């Protein structure tokens, strides 16, 4: 996994790549790690895959119900501390990591969460496997007040390090912008410069190939 | 302390009775008559819908009929939400001997539990008992066909043809008056329908003011069916009877 | 039968006259108090009687800072205000552990509502016969003023007063906003909100006051505070050059 | 020792044109020692379809399960529940054993009564949802598996021919694993239909 | 481990069962009989932990026979293994294990056919012609996978069992002190005392 | 301490009247009116806000609640039991259904869980049943739009339109003249406008009038955008301006 | 009045009285009477036992603590266990743990705080008995009055139970004399017997009806019954 | 991490490094060690970042409550807090804190708890691995009642050789002055300290 | 109707707790007490009924302390009074435990405060039937408090409650108007020996024991401490002089 966060002069944006594995093998090659925790506060995870998703919409559960209950927009830092919290308590065996970004009635946002309930500000950040390829190629473009273009731009390589330089991630390239002013777009597979190539033949069976040793219709309806 | 304002709900009266039950089945005796006959290739429910507007959607309701498995349903007569809390309790009681077994609930089994709650909140626990009465209707592989009654006593019995609700006594005469054992499905279905219809508290029996339905073993098949009568086939069952 | 005038249950009109009397305790300290908006403050004005000659004046007071920013003023017994306002504080506290930023006063209101509805619906705890005020100027939302009672209701005002002569209050402030066309005292300094508020208070109440017969408390951008019998004299002495 | 191993088995799901097919193989062994020949793996709830590879006990205390929440569902929602929604209580009834799951991996298949589309989804055992729009492979041979449909697959097959290549793929992986194998059967399933046939293998 | 054998022939259902018990270096009984009539028309064998073995059995018998009498009926071969599977399954994740594979053996007077289930201490089950626990499985599996057939009788089954308890006797390593056979049918459980040479 | 109240405050008098759900129901009566009206292609909840004093915002006080994006509940008879039961409703929307299923609850389930909580608060102990009745209007994709009433008792039932409160009876009879099958999300408006019209003694406008609709979706409020299965939420409220407009041509 | 304020401990009436601690209070006098007296070297109690006919026991009136204390009761019989043992625990503990013998004045506050919470609380109801406790700790001879309501103090002598009031003003009187026998236990105890004797009128203190107890800078508390104090009748 | 804390004539000042790391990987190399637990109390936070926050935050709510019941608490009462988790959860955590303040009445204050969860009240406290190779340094250069820019000299000279000799620090070195003049925030960047 | 009087959390119709108010009827029963604030800390004495000459001398103690720098005085139901102190030492040892610095009078104050409205919240506990005087120095100066049954209480320059609370009342009065710059630890010890002698007028019929402590940042170094011996008698006589 490679998840990465920059901020610009009027938001953030965050991005990930879109392979998932079981071991060696590609289990996915094309999942979204870009989670909504409210419409405008989006979270990028890495680590135990059923772990970030589950923690990330538990917290965007209450995140709704907290914004209800108070009339509100929802808070980044809420969704920091609710975050935080709950992943102390587990002292890490909930293996999540996650880069939360998002733009609220008090400004834009960029947080890291470790399992292990730590967390991190900063204006630029990337966490997974491709954490270093990515960080490589931020401390080397990163600059203070980057357009909305320039981030994406940025975001988007730091995304790319990590599909070619790790064997972790791979894939195409998911982008969430989250400007101060608008609402948040989402922008589903932003890149996608690994399709597969056609096939140098087809494989499609002539019917009957396979023997068959009984056959039999199937009751769906009650 | 608090004792000043305790009903004491699960005490003997003098006589020997239990005064919130009976004052509960007292409450049941003003809701919507309920009826379940059954006959040899079939049981039929059928009820009265107590109150009822132009406005209010007859399509999407139900407050008397309620599926508790595919082989068993209630009909109800009382407090709508206390019987829903009842219901939901005896859908799981039905999942769980599936899940346990592999194999249906018996419907005497689960009459039986639901009536046991019941009998419970008349014990212990100073909570008022549930204002409701049931009569299932059910079929397993071990008897078949049956039509059982439970009230917030928490005793319950088995019957051929029974009544709930309002004017029970009259409905129970007619009842007993027209059933005859080898009587048939559709045979039941019209007595049914007479029956409400000479005991209404209304004008006339209309199908707005109704809920029916029958649980067959369509021959077609060989397989238990229950179907929950739809608006538009009230309305017709009602005037081939001949109550148009 | 008869005890549906004791416990919180319906009576056959349908009423809950427990609660109705702990609306009747709020006014058993026959204490006034207003709340006034200003264009970035709030300020509440409250009537301060110290009968007995050997109380430490300092220690009477039915004004509270809930939190850094949030000011409550209650109207009923001093046990009930306290009981009230420790858990304010605590609530308040726990709020900003647990979501990352300050409560807001109208979601501590809220809050407090709630949990004065419980006592409505749950038999064993009683009601707790006060009113309460909340002051602040919100992070979102500006100069806020929010109030609930024992029924458990709560809603926010442009101004508003409580106590026995609460309604002359009203009545007047409702006129000078008839008049004024806005909702809120356009003024720069809190120190004139203040001083209006006094003013309005003496215009409906008849009465004169002294420094040591008023309490004020202030909500600016990040704080809420009280101030002192001179910070008052000083606001006196100030309406005083003026009629 | 490890609770995925033990029993042995395999589950492959594929999406077609206007369909959607899933298959397993038959056996249940305990380590070498193979003991059902007629150990099946997959079920239904209503149109939707679930195939269960892992230990065997937690496959069938799985589908118990299932039977019981979407009957429950069905009796309050008054309709049987759809593939992308029972995905979900897949999902969140495995995460709610997530320190102690079940030793499963699931594979859900069918078709949107509504909306007619086919849909397929895979989980790990704690419940991460996969969700693919080719194919989902599980159980002891899902490398091969993954190997198979890797190559043997392409879009929007028809039934007749989407069958030929799910049978064809299980196949050839199960006689790579040692664990897996011993029969099979392969459900084609489309809106008005469902058609279950058993497949002729090797039995060693 | 101990023998614990079932097979299903055309009426009835047989389960052979070894008779030693042996605490380490010494064999202590050998006349021990691993069954428990669960019903009139339902027998389960059971071998594995020294305590778990007798104390699980004997509590499923009580629950089956609290169920025959609450509901004055029998369940089903089918429902008493399900009710069984459903006990180990919930043990195997508890904080001491029943370690107790058990073949449940009974004949279904509704369907009128004999049934054979095989279910681990893990809450495995599974249905068979023929199913046997421990490392018996691994020479009978194949001896009946060739020697059996659907339609034989019970005396064609204990000439079958015979064959089994041969080989056991000749190439396991371990003295089992013979077994012992119930046949399951439609007149109840009966058993076969003459087998020690038959 | 501890709650020594642990049996029931609700309980069956001989005549079979079950007087605490009697009483609250009385409560209710008093409570302003507020209606709804089920068009062909939404669902419109409207009430009347009584502004307890010209000092107070009444915006600070919605008596039209969303529990889910496609669910709206507004009611009658005491406004803090409402308060509290639109939190519960809020919170069971998620906890028994979004958060196993990942969908939010169909309007009769949802319904249906806010009547057992009633019904509770009618048997439980030491507690006194709510003091209100629910109109919840909601749209779900195998049911489509739906209007139901929940009833202190913990009863409920839909209708095609329906009135609570003070002048139900005037109201409800109103509404069967001018209801049937084929109206309009903007007829059905229209209607409820003048039906509220009858039980406002002072000032009739955008702001002293409260009301929502169940309809189309509005992705417009939906916050974000990238999401092609993601429309936005079909319960919406008027702007005091909205209703005006509308008003005028009243 | 009273009758609808005496339901339970819980409840105050009008004037400030919890007539259910009242009403314990009343079980107290019932009860046969018993007299305790201190000098500065010993502490005696001197408790009448009473008798149900003449085929029955005269009901055991003291109770042992520890060695350095005692107690006599008059009211409820099984109440006074339920505290006796209470103290002995307290006095247990002390020297356990801190290897330490419990002040008299100390088990006095003890019991008077074990009181205080059956009159508070919903449900309970008072002990209804009274207790005298003697006893020699760190700072000499002992005696304390323990009545139901949860007040105890510490007197130099006293009584308790009926006609009570007979042995209470000859010791009021007996003072000077009694606060005097240091050194000397047979008078102390001859003091008491006494003391005892004029709260009588029934009958005259016998052999298997009187009951004494004593305890003192030498003497670890120890209780005399029958030919024990033929000598002091 | 490299920390420490030095009272002086007008109060106190915090100092820290800004490196954290998950072994050799510098996951931040811009963080704030220096935590605001009440307006004139800070801390410094060393070991488990997850601890140490978790703990601060705590702490910080506590003496927020403990300010809306009895005012502004002691820089001594902050100090039993963290204390108070740090010992009574000593198996469960792995968090070394500087706690610092300043008072009126007292000035400047330092409190350190280590490891074990015992306090201990100092003219100055150093910690974090880098603070082994400071010892001899600081043992040798403190004095007290420095001015502020005499103490600001010590701290930057301080830690700009913990940071040259541990490789767990670096950065920039952040300070925090506390005062009765307030609260400000200082920063060093690596070209300035590296050639001190 | 009537009967508002028979629970404890119930509301009268005006609006009062008369359970609570039959608890301050008990405390003015009782024996009375006083408070009275210096300029550098606080004196507390009360008077001690001798029913009988059985009454050990000075034994008998009622004034507690509560940690080290506490005086705790009340009149009323003398084992409640117990029992609250127990409450109050064991909410200032929390105090201490968490924020090592002993607990502030004002805070102190509160823990006593909210723990006595506590008992006015339900029906299943009885109101506290005393009324309580205490105090002592801290970070900031000396406090004086008194707390009602209600739970209500404020700070005081001068104190009384029980039998004759007005005599003492008047002299406290006296007092303040007489001293407007600040009476001393020395001082007040004889001034408040004297208030008892004169509000021992209201029970003249019994003889009684004076008992007196203080808590002086100078005389005692902010630490409760009883006055005895000398002091004790320097101040009894300074009484007995003036009663004359």
């Amino acid at each position: 996994t490679t998840i990465v966060g920059v901020k610009f002069n009027n938001g953030v944006v965050i991005a990930a790549d879109t392979r998932s594995t079981q071991g060696p093998i590609v289990a996915d090659k094309n999942c979204a790690k870009l989670h909504r925790i409210s419409p405008k506060i989006w979270c990028a995870g890495a680590g135990t895959a059923a772990d970030t998703e589950a923690v990330t919409q538990l917290i965007g559960s209450n995140i709704e119900l907290h914004s209800l209950y108070t009339s509100r927009e929802p808070r980044v830092v809420s969704a920091l501390q609710m975050l935080k919290q709950h992943l102390f308590k587990y002292q890490g065996h909930i293996g999540a990591y996650l880069i939360v970004a998002g733009v609220d009635p008090t400004g834009s946002h960029l947080f890291s969460i470790h399992a292990h309930g730590s967390t991190d500000v900063g204006y630029y950040l990337s966490l997974g496997s491709g954490s270093l390829a990515a960080m490589a190629v931020l401390e080397s473009h990163w600059k203070q007040d980057l357009t909305k273009e320039e981030a994406i731009k940025l975001a988007s390589d730091a995304i790319q390090a990590g599909i070619w330089n790790d064997l972790g991630s791979g894939s195409n390239v998911d982008v969430c912008v989250m400007e101060i002013g608008k609402d948040a777009e989402y922008l589903r597979n932003y890149l996608t410069p690994n399709v597969r190539e056609e096939k140098q033949k087809s494989y499609k069976f002539p019917r009957g190939t396979t023997a068959v040793l009984k056959e039999s219709i199937v009751n769906i309806c009650d | 302390g608090s004792r000043r304002y305790d009903s004491r709900t699960t005490i003997f009266s003098p006589e020997g009775r239990l005064y919130q039950v009976e004052y509960a089945l007292e409450s049941i005796s003003h809701a919507g008559t309920a009826i379940g006959i059954m006959a040899s290739d079939g049981i039929v429910l059928a009820a009265e819908r107590k109150v009822t507007s132009t406005l209010l959607e007859q399509d999407t309701s139900t407050e008397k009929l309620y599926k508790l498995n595919d082989k068993i349903a209630v009909a109800v007569a009382g407090l709508t939400a206390d019987a829903e809390i009842l219901i939901n309790t005896a859908r799981i009681h039905a999942q769980n001997y599936l899940k346990t077994y592999n194999e249906d609930i018996p419907v005497e089994i689960l009459v039986r539990r639901l009536s046991d709650i019941k009998q419970g909140y008349t014990q212990h626990g100073g909570l008022r008992p549930f204002g409701v009465s049931f009569i299932y209707a059910g079929y397993d592989d071990r008897y078949g066909y049956q039509l059982y009654t439970s009230n917030p006593s928490g005793n319950y019995t088995g019957w051929k043809a029974i009544s709930v609700g309002a004017n029970t006594s009259a409905a129970q005469t007619l009842l007993q008056m027209d059933y005859k054992d080898d009587m048939k499905v559709d045979d039941a279905i019209e007595l049914a329908l007479k029956t409400l219809s000479k005991t209404t508290d209304s004008s006339a029996l209309t199908y707005d003011r109704l809920e029916f339905a029958t649980i067959r073993k369509g021959a077609n098949d060989g397989e238990v069916y229950q179907k929950i009568f739809k608006p538009q086939e009230i309305k017709d069952i009602l005037v081939k009877t001949g109550i148009t | 039968a008869g005890y549906d005038r004791h416990i919180t249950i319906f009576s056959p009109e349908g009423r809950l006259y427990q609660v109705e009397y702990a609306f009747k305790a709020t006014n058993q300290t026959n204490i006034n108090s207003l709340a006034v908006r200003g264009k970035d403050c709030t300020v509440v004005i409250s009537q301060k009687k110290v009968p007995d000659k050997l109380l430490d004046p300092t220690t009477v007071s039915y004004i509270f800072c809930i939190s850094r920013t949030i000011g409550m003023v209650v109207n009923g017994p001093i046990p009930d205000a306290r009981n009230a306002a420790l858990r304010a504080k605590a609530e308040a506290a726990e709020f900003r552990y647990k979501y990352g930023y300050d409560m807001p006063c109208d979601v501590l209101a809220k809050r407090m509502a709630n949990l004065s509805q419980i006592y409505t619906q749950r038999a064993y705890m009683r009601p707790l016969g006060v009113i309460l005020t909340f002051v602040s100027v919100d992070e979102e939302l500006g100069p806020s003023i929010y109030k609930t009672d024992p029924a458990g209701y709560y809603v926010g005002y442009k101004a508003t007063a409580t106590g026995p002569k609460q309604q002359e209050i009203t009545t007047n402030l409702e006129n000078h906003f008839k008049k004024s066309k806005i909702d809120h005292i356009n003024e720069e300094s809190w120190e004139k909100v203040v001083e209006f508020a006094i003013t309005h208070m003496i215009d409906a109440l008849g009465t004169e006051f002294s420094k040591n017969d008023l309490e004020v408390g202030v909500a600016t951008k990040d704080k809420f505070f009280t101030l002192s019998a001179e910070n008052i004299e000083e606001r006196l002495v100030a309406i005083a050059e003026q009629d | 020792s490890d609770p995925s191993s033990i029993n042995g088995g395999i589950v492959v799901a594929m999406t077609g044109k206007d369909c959607v097919a899933i298959a397993c193989d038959l056996r249940l062994g305990s380590q070498s020692l193979g003991v059902s020949n007629k150990f099946e793996k997959i079920f239904h709830y209503g149109h939707v379809f679930l195939g269960i590879t892992g230990l065997a006990t937690d496959v069938t205390t799985l589908n118990e399960m299932f039977r019981y929440k979407t009957n429950l569902y069905k009796l309050k929602e008054e309709r049987a529940i759809e593939p992308e929604t029972f995905t979900q209580l897949v999902s969140s009834s495995l995460y709610e054993r997530r320190f102690g799951p079940y030793f499963v991996g699931p594979v859900v298949a069918g078709i949107n009564s509504k909306s007619g589309k086919p849909f397929i989804a895979g989980f790990d055992l704690i419940g991460c949802i996969d969700e693919a729009k080719d194919f989902i492979v599980s159980g002891t041979a899902s490398d091969q598996l993954f190997g198979m449909c890797e190559s043997l697959y392409e879009p929007n097959l028809e039934p007749e021919d989407l069958f030929e290549t799910i049978s064809q793929a299980l196949l050839n992986a199960a006689d790579r694993d040692a664990l897996s194998g011993w029969g099979a059967v392969v459900y084609i399933i489309k809106k008005d239909e469902v058609v279950k046939r058993y497949l002729k293998m090797r039995q060693d | 481990m101990d023998i614990i054998l079932g097979i299903r022939v055309q009426d009835s259902v047989i389960l052979a069962s070894s008779k030693a018990v042996t605490r380490g270096i010494s064999v202590l009984k050998d006349s021990d009989d691993k069954t428990r009539q669960l019903s009139p028309h339902t027998l389960m064998s059971f071998a594995g932990e020294a305590g778990d073995t007798v104390q699980f059995a004997e509590y499923i018998q009580a629950n089956i026979q609290l169920y025959s009498i609450r509901e004055d009926y029998e369940l089903s071969p089918q429902a008493v293994s399900s009710f069984v599977r459903q006990e180990l399954a919930k043990s195997i994740r508890s904080r001491r294990p029943y370690q107790v594979n058990v073949l449940i053996g009974g004949y279904d007077k509704k369907k009128n056919k004999p049934e054979l289930y095989q279910i681990d201490y893990l809450g495995t089950k599974v249905e068979l012609p023929y199913g046997a626990h421990g490392y018996s499985g691994f020479y009978t599996f194949s001896l009946l996978d060739h020697h059996y057939r659907p339609d034989m009788t019970t005396e064609e089954g204990l000439d079958l069992l015979k064959l089994c308890v041969q080989e056991l006797e000749k190439r396991m390593p371990m003295d089992f002190k013979g077994v012992i056979v119930k046949i399951v049918d439609k007149d109840g459980i009966r058993q076969v005392d003459d087998f020690q040479a038959q | 301490m501890t709650d020594r109240y642990s049996f029931s405050l609700t309980t069956f008098s001989p005549s079979g009247k079950l007087g605490q759900i009697d009483y609250a129901l009385t409560a209710v009566k008093q409570g302003v009116t507020s209606l709804g009206i089920k068009a062909t292609n939404g669902v419109v909840i409207a009430t009347e806000k009584k502004s307890s004093s010209p000092l107070a915002m009444s915006e600070t006080l919605s008596k039209v609640s969303l529990l889910t994006p496609d669910i709206g509940a507004v009611y009658s008879g005491m406004g803090p039991d409402y308060r509290v039961l639109v939190d519960k409703s809020r919170k069971v929307a998620h906890t028994s259904y979004k958060r196993i299923y990942g969908e939010y609850p169909p309007t009769k389930l949802l319904v249906s869980e806010v009547a057992k909580i009633m019904q509770e608060a009618t048997q439980s102990g030491g507690v006194r049943p709510f003091g209100v009745s629910l109109l919840i209007a909601g749209h779900d994709e195998f049911n489509g739009f739906s209007l139901y009433q929940v009833d202190p008792s913990g009863s409920y039932f839909p209708w095609k339109a329906t009135a609570i409160g003070k002048g139900s009876v005037a109201a409800k009879t109103f509404l069967e003249k001018r209801w049937n099958d084929e109206l309009e999300l903007e007829d059905a408006i229209h209607i409820a406008l003048l039906t509220l019209k009858e039980s406002v003694e002072g000032e009739f406008n955008g702001d002293t009038i409260e009301l929502a609709i169940i309809g189309d979706e509005n992705p417009d409020l939906l916050g974000y955008t990238g999401i092609p299965t993601d429309k936005g939420p079909r319960f919406r409220k008027l702007t005091s301006q909205e209703i005006n407009d509308r008003l005028e041509a009243l | 009045f009273r009758n609808n304020y005496d339901g339970d401990t819980v409840t105050f009436s009008p004037t400030g009285r919890l007539f259910q601690v009242e009403y314990a209070l009343e079980a107290i006098k019932q009860g046969s009477v018993t007299v305790g007296l201190r000098s500065n070297t010993h502490a005696v109690l001197v408790a009448l036992k009473r008798n149900a006919d003449e085929l029955s026991s005269y009901q055991k009136k003291i109770i042992k603590c520890d060695e350095h204390m005692g107690l006599s009761l008059a009211g409820l019989a099984p109440d006074a266990r339920v505290l006796s043992n209470y103290l002995r625990q307290q006095c247990n503990y002390s020297s356990l743990v801190f290897n330490r013998k419990l002040a008299v004045e100390r088990a006095g506050h003890l019991l008077c705080d074990k009181a205080q919470k059956n009159t508070q609380s919903y449900g309970g109801r008072p002990y209804g008995v009274g207790l005298l406790i003697i006893g020699y700790d760190k700072s000499g001879a002992h005696l304390l009055e323990f009545q139901p309501s949860g007040n105890v103090t510490e007197l130099y002598g006293t009584a308790i139970g009926a006609r009570s009031q007979g042995a209470k003003t000859y010791l009021e009187r007996t003072l000077d004399t009694f606060i005097k026998i240091d050194g000397n236990p047979d008078e102390l105890i001859k003091a008491g017997v006494e003391a005892i004797s004029q709260s009588l009128r029934d009958e005259s203190l016998t052999v298997d009806n009187l009951s004494i107890a004593i305890v003192g800078k030498d003497t670890p508390f120890t209780i005399y019954d029958g030919e024990a104090v033929a000598k002091y009748i | 991490t490299s920390i420490m804390a030095v009272t002086f004539k007008d109060g106190v000042i915090l100092g820290a490094d800004s490196r954290t790391t998950t072994g050799a990987y510098i996951a931040n190399r811009v963080t704030d060690k220096l935590t605001r637990v009440h307006d004139k109390i800070w801390c410094c936070r060393s070991g488990s970042a997850a601890d140490t926050q978790a703990i601060a935050d705590i702490v910080q709510y506590h003496l927020e409550l403990y300010t809306s019941q009895y005012g502004t608490p002691s820089t001594e009462t902050a100090a039993s807090v963290f204390k108070e988790l740090c010992y009574e959860n000593k198996d469960n955590l792995t968090a070394g804190i500087i706690v610092a303040g300043y008072d009126d009445k007292n000035k400047g204050e330092v409190y350190t708890i280590p490891l074990g969860g015992s306090v201990h009240k100092l003219p100055y406290a150093i910690a974090g691995s880098g603070s082994t190779f400071i010892y001899g340094y600081c043992d040798k250069n403190f004095r007290e009642n420095m001015s502020k820019e005499e103490t600001v000299d010590f701290i930057k000279h301080s830690l700009s050789q913990a940071i040259k000799w541990d490789g767990s620090s670096g950065g920039v070195i952040r300070m925090v002055v506390l005062t009765a003049a307030g609260v400000e925030r200082l920063i060093f960047y690596p070209d300035e300290y590296e050639q001190l | 109707g009537t009967g508002y009087d028979l629970s404890n959390s119930v509301f009268s119709p005006d609006g009062r707790n008369f359970q609570v108010e039959y608890a301050v009827k008990a405390v003015e029963n009782g024996t009375t007490s006083i408070g009275i604030k210096c300029n550098d800390g606080v004196v507390f004495a009360v008077e001690k009924l001798i029913t009988s000459k059985l009454l050990v001398p000075q034994k008998n103690v009622k004034i507690q302390v509560v940690d080290r720098h506490i005086g705790c005085v009340y009149s009323g139901l003398i084992p409640d009074g117990r029992h609250l102190v127990n409450r109050g030492r064991e909410e200032a040892a929390s105090f201490k435990k968490l924020y090592k610095t002993p607990i502030p009078i004002p805070a102190f104050a509160d823990r006593l405060g909210q723990y006595v409205q506590a008992h006015t919240l339900y029906n299943s506990v009885r109101p506290f039937g005393v009324s309580t005087i205490f105090g002592g120095v801290d970070k900031n100066g000396a406090h004086l408090y008194m707390l009602e049954p209600s739970g209500s209480y404020w700070g005081y320059k001068g104190a009384a409650t029980g039998k004759g609370r007005q005599s003492a009342k008047a002299e406290l009065e006296k007092l303040v108007d007489h001293h407007p710059e600040g009476l001393s630890a020395r001082e007040a010890v004889k001034q408040a020996a004297k208030i008892i002698y004169l509000a021992h007028e209201d029970n003249k019929e019994k003889d009684f024991e004076l008992e007196i402590s203080w808590c002086s940042l100078s005389e005692t170094n902010g630490l409760h401490k009883f006055v005895k011996g000398d002091l004790l008698q320097e101040a009894i006589d300074f009484a007995q002089k003036e009663i004359n």
